[PDB]
């Protein structure tokens, strides 16, 4: 499950 | 009941009413011009004959239809013609579409040597007409 | 008439056939019977022929067969003048284009290199007008025709996440907590949209109306013309993943396994979609049926009118990605590097896309139309497959670097154009935009 979003 | 009508020959054919209205032209004589017999002028007994057959018997084409219109090209002309005379779409429906399906199937060459036609088309205008409507 | 005119200025004359002897109407609804293919071969036979299948209104129907509605003009002048059909030509030019995608030779792509060393996180395609966004801070609009890149919207003290555009207006969410409201002509920021507090993941746009969803587990409504914030959806305990809005109610998908319907105008959840045993990541709605897909794997069809599951879909093994809907008919790119087409009325699973030429990773965006299906993947192509019968055509892109980095984030397809959000991690394909072009020469 490496497909975008950033981080916090 | 029963009315009658006279084919382009002068032969008088008894038919029952309803098998006949099936004929929105006969249909309209009928009821709104009260003629009697009805005159045919476009019909003659041979193709009338036929014409009432396929009627007495009452999209995809049934297998009746197709044995009935197992025919010759002229008889399937005058059909067309006496059911569009006649405004049958039932009849007109089931002709034309029986022609439709001579031409299905593909290559110009081989749509002439079914309805004969020439090719009156010079060496540049065919090319021409075969790239406009080329497939794939 | 038209038909007529050609008769009497050609003048074809003695032909012994069935049909050029047919009174001009009855041989039309003779040919009328035939399909597109076999009226073009007809025109073939000879001249009078040729005038005949040439009508106009008889394509205009075959043109509303194939749904293409607008004929076609050209433009220039040989001797034996022809009145060509304008939805003759219209069908055909159409019929080129669907062969261009089909098989026809693949013309190297426009390259567009921007957001250097970044990601393209959001990709918008509006008439000759595509929009990147990017966790560079920026997005950028550029020419789908020429190539360039006509404007960078800076602005944004965060990355983009999201975007949505509407000829001229372009709407960004990016992790500086802010929706942007941009003139895409000029470039300049109209409105600057505070409210969230977390990363704005998601949104929806409809008319003068955009919904966002943040990571704050909250969603808002916000007028685009005067930059304010209409409603404020609160009701979600984890992150807003995904949005859609129809203008009349807004659906969400969270990392709370549920999927919440909405009525924006009272700020009231009117439901609490509950089944998915894990974050719901993908959402599609077509003012009916609800359609949410999660990292559990499935994916569940609802009744938005009474909150009720119709189907569950199963057989994908991994996230569900992307989904799109249209027509009862869905189509899903999932982690598993597998795509299904589902019939949504049924339940039944049409296709799945796989086989020898399948993606070898995730599936990371797809399109599709009544032909085909668009799929693009970390593997680093972008594949044509065969929606009918779920065949594999052929690859549109195969980035060389496909297996060492190199990989398609996103896609966005017009009837005559591919757009490519093309990169990597590590530097082995720059960042940039592939423009595909498969328009025919007419």
């Amino acid at each position: 499950s490496l497909i975008p979003t950033p981080d916090k | 009941p029963s009315i009658k009508l006279q084919s382009s020959d002068g032969e008088i054919f008894e038919v029952d009413v309803e098998i006949a209205k099936q004929s929105v032209t006969i249909k309209t004589m009928l009821e709104d011009l009260g003629m009697d017999p009805v005159p045919l002028p476009n019909v003659n007994a041979a193709i009338l004959k036929k014409v009432i057959q396929w009627c007495t018997h009452h999209d995809d084409i049934p297998v009746w239809d197709q044995e009935f219109l197992k025919v010759d090209q002229g008889t399937l002309f005058e059909l067309i013609l006496a059911a569009n005379y006649l405004d049958i779409k039932g009849l007109l429906d089931v002709t034309c579409k029986t022609v439709a399906n001579m031409i299905k199937g593909k290559t110009p060459e081989e749509i002439r040597k079914t309805f004969n036609i020439k090719n009156d088309f010079t060496e540049e205008e065919e090319a021409q007409v075969r790239k406009e409507n080329q497939w794939c | 008439t038209q038909v007529k005119h050609m008769m009497q200025v050609i003048e074809p004359q003695f032909q012994r056939d069935f049909i050029s002897l047919l009174p001009k109407e009855l041989a039309l609804y003779v040919l009328s019977f035939l399909e597109p293919k076999d009226l073009l071969q007809a025109a073939q036979t000879c001249r009078y022929w040729r005038i005949l299948a040439e009508d106009n209104l008889l394509w205009r129907e075959k043109c509303k067969e194939e749904g293409i509605d607008e004929p076609l003009h050209i433009k220039r002048v040989i001797k034996p003048g022809f009145i060509h059909s304008p939805w003759k030509s219209a069908y055909i030019r159409q019929h080129r284009i669907d062969t261009n995608w089909r098989r026809g030779e693949l013309k190297s792509p426009k390259v567009l290199k921007g957001h250097d060393d970044h990601v393209i996180t959001c990709l918008q395609f509006c008439g000759n007008r595509i929009v990147s966004g990017s966790d560079d801070n920026t997005l950028k609009v550029w020419s789908a025709v020429t190539g360039k890149c006509l404007r960078t919207l800076v602005g944004h003290t965060g990355g983009v996440w999201s975007s949505q555009m509407r000829d001229n207006i372009i709407i960004s969410g990016s992790t500086d907590r802010t929706l942007k409201v941009w003139n895409a002509e000029t470039g300049e920021c109209i409105h600057t949209l505070y409210g969230h507090t977390s990363t704005v993941r998601c949104m929806h746009l409809h008319e003068k109306r955009v919904v966002s969803g943040s990571r704050d587990a909250t969603l808002r409504v916000w007028d685009i013309e005067t930059g304010q914030c209409l409603h404020v959806l609160m009701g979600h305990v984890a992150a807003v993943r995904c949005v859609q809005y129809d203008g009349r109610r807004v659906v969400s998908g969270a990392y709370d396994f549920m999927v919440k319907v909405w009525d924006p105008e009272t700020e009231t959840c009117l439901h609490t979609l509950q089944g998915h045993t894990n974050r719901v990541y993908s959402l599609q709605f077509d003012g009916i049926h609800v359609v949410s897909g999660s990292l559990d794997t499935s994916i569940r069809v609802w009744d938005v009118e009474t909150g009720n599951c119709i189907h569950t879909l199963t057989g994908h093994q991994s996230l569900t990605s992307g989904m799109e809907l249209k027509d009862n008919i869905l189509v899903s790119g999932n982690a598993d590097s597998t795509v299904k087409i589902w019939d949504i009325k049924t339940g039944q699973c049409l296709q799945t896309l796989q086989g020898p030429n399948k993606h070898q990773s995730a599936v990371t965006c797809l399109q599709f139309n009544k032909n085909f299906v668009i799929t693009s993947s970390d593997d680093g192509t972008v594949k044509l497959w065969d929606l009918k019968t779920g065949e594999f055509i052929r690859n549109l892109v195969t980035l060389e670097s496909g297996g060492s980095g190199g990989v398609v984030w996103r896609i966005r397809a017009s009837n005559t154009k591919l757009v490519c959000a093309v990169g990597s991690r590590n530097g082995t394909e720059e960042t940039k935009l592939l423009v595909l072009d498969f328009d025919v020469d007419m």
